Protein backbone atom coordinates (compact mmCIF):
# COMPACT_ATOMS: atom_id res chain seq x y z
CA UNK A 1 0.00 0.00 0.00
CA UNK A 2 2.63 2.55 0.88
CA UNK A 3 4.80 1.50 -2.36
CA UNK A 4 1.86 2.59 -4.62
CA UNK A 5 1.32 5.54 -2.93
CA UNK A 6 5.02 6.37 -3.33
CA UNK A 7 4.11 5.30 -7.04
CA UNK A 8 1.41 8.06 -7.05
CA UNK A 9 3.01 10.76 -5.80
CA UNK A 10 5.91 10.24 -8.36
CA UNK A 11 3.37 10.08 -10.89
CA UNK A 12 1.77 12.99 -9.90
CA UNK A 13 4.72 15.32 -9.55
CA UNK A 14 5.56 14.34 -13.12
CA UNK A 15 2.29 15.28 -14.23
CA UNK A 16 2.27 18.79 -13.08
CA UNK A 17 6.11 19.20 -14.23
CA UNK A 18 5.35 18.29 -17.51
CA UNK A 19 1.92 20.02 -17.87
CA UNK A 20 3.15 23.16 -16.51
CA UNK A 21 6.08 22.82 -19.41
CA UNK A 22 2.79 22.34 -21.72
CA UNK A 23 0.94 25.38 -20.00
CA UNK A 24 4.46 27.39 -21.16
CA UNK A 25 4.74 25.79 -24.73
CA UNK A 26 1.24 27.21 -25.50
CA UNK A 27 1.98 30.56 -23.68
CA UNK A 28 4.84 31.29 -25.99
CA UNK A 29 3.33 29.91 -29.49
CA UNK A 30 0.31 32.35 -28.87
CA UNK A 31 2.40 35.44 -27.79
CA UNK A 32 4.06 34.64 -31.30
CA UNK A 33 1.04 34.17 -33.42
CA UNK A 34 0.22 37.54 -31.61
CA UNK A 35 3.31 39.19 -33.20
CA UNK A 36 2.86 37.25 -36.93
CA UNK A 37 -1.16 38.48 -36.80
CA UNK A 38 0.78 42.35 -36.30
CA UNK A 39 3.09 41.47 -39.15
CA UNK A 40 0.34 39.67 -41.64
CA UNK A 41 -1.57 43.16 -40.82
CA UNK A 42 1.36 45.17 -42.25
CA UNK A 43 1.28 42.70 -45.41
CA UNK A 44 -2.44 43.48 -45.75
CA UNK A 45 -2.16 47.56 -45.14
CA UNK A 46 1.01 46.85 -47.84
CA UNK A 47 -1.15 45.14 -50.20
CA UNK A 48 -4.22 47.37 -50.07
CA UNK A 49 -1.94 50.57 -51.13
CA UNK A 50 -0.27 48.31 -53.77
CA UNK A 51 -3.60 48.31 -55.04
CA UNK A 52 -4.32 51.90 -55.31
CA UNK B 1 -2.92 -20.07 73.29
CA UNK B 2 -3.32 -17.80 69.91
CA UNK B 3 -1.93 -15.01 67.56
CA UNK B 4 -2.22 -14.24 63.75
CA UNK B 5 -3.39 -16.25 60.86
CA UNK B 6 -4.72 -15.23 57.73
CA UNK B 7 -5.77 -11.01 57.21
CA UNK B 8 -6.65 -8.23 54.95
CA UNK B 9 -9.37 -8.03 52.08
CA UNK B 10 -9.85 -4.31 51.19
CA UNK B 11 -6.45 -4.39 49.32
CA UNK B 12 -6.05 -5.36 45.59
CA UNK B 13 -5.43 -3.16 42.23
CA UNK B 14 -6.29 -4.36 38.65
CA UNK B 15 -3.75 -3.89 35.12
CA UNK B 16 -6.36 -3.02 32.34
CA UNK B 17 -5.73 -4.03 28.72
CA UNK B 18 -7.50 -2.92 25.45
CA UNK B 19 -8.93 -4.54 21.93
CA UNK B 20 -9.84 -1.97 19.44
CA UNK B 21 -12.54 -1.28 16.51
CA UNK B 22 -13.22 -4.18 14.17
CA UNK B 23 -14.06 -2.10 10.95
CA UNK B 24 -10.11 -0.74 11.11
CA UNK B 25 -9.73 -4.31 8.99
CA UNK B 26 -6.89 -4.32 7.18
CA UNK B 27 -4.93 -1.02 6.72
CA UNK B 28 -6.82 -0.56 3.28
CA UNK B 29 -9.78 0.65 4.07
CA UNK B 30 -10.70 3.97 1.85
CA UNK B 31 -7.94 6.46 0.77
CA UNK B 32 -5.38 2.72 0.73
CA UNK B 33 -6.98 -0.05 -1.10
CA UNK B 34 -8.10 2.29 -3.89
CA UNK B 35 -4.80 3.98 -4.47
CA UNK B 36 -3.51 0.70 -6.50
CA UNK B 37 -6.78 2.03 -9.10
CA UNK B 38 -6.09 5.32 -8.73
CA UNK B 39 -2.42 5.23 -9.74
CA UNK B 40 -3.48 3.39 -12.98
CA UNK B 41 -6.21 6.19 -13.21
CA UNK B 42 -3.29 9.43 -12.31
CA UNK B 43 -0.67 7.16 -15.10
CA UNK B 44 -3.12 7.56 -17.43
CA UNK B 45 -3.34 11.92 -16.63
CA UNK B 46 0.20 11.51 -17.20
CA UNK B 47 -0.13 9.75 -20.76
CA UNK B 48 -2.91 11.56 -22.18
CA UNK B 49 -1.56 14.91 -20.78
CA UNK B 50 1.89 13.45 -22.46
CA UNK B 51 -0.06 13.15 -25.61
CA UNK B 52 -0.89 16.91 -24.81
CA UNK B 53 2.46 18.22 -24.35
CA UNK B 54 4.06 16.24 -27.45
Amino acid sequence: IKFTKQSSVASTRNTLKMAQDAERAGMNTLGMLGHQSEQLNNVEGNLDLMKV
Amino acid sequence: EVEAAISDVGGQQIFSQALLNANRRGEAKTALAEVQARHQELLKLEKSMAELTQ
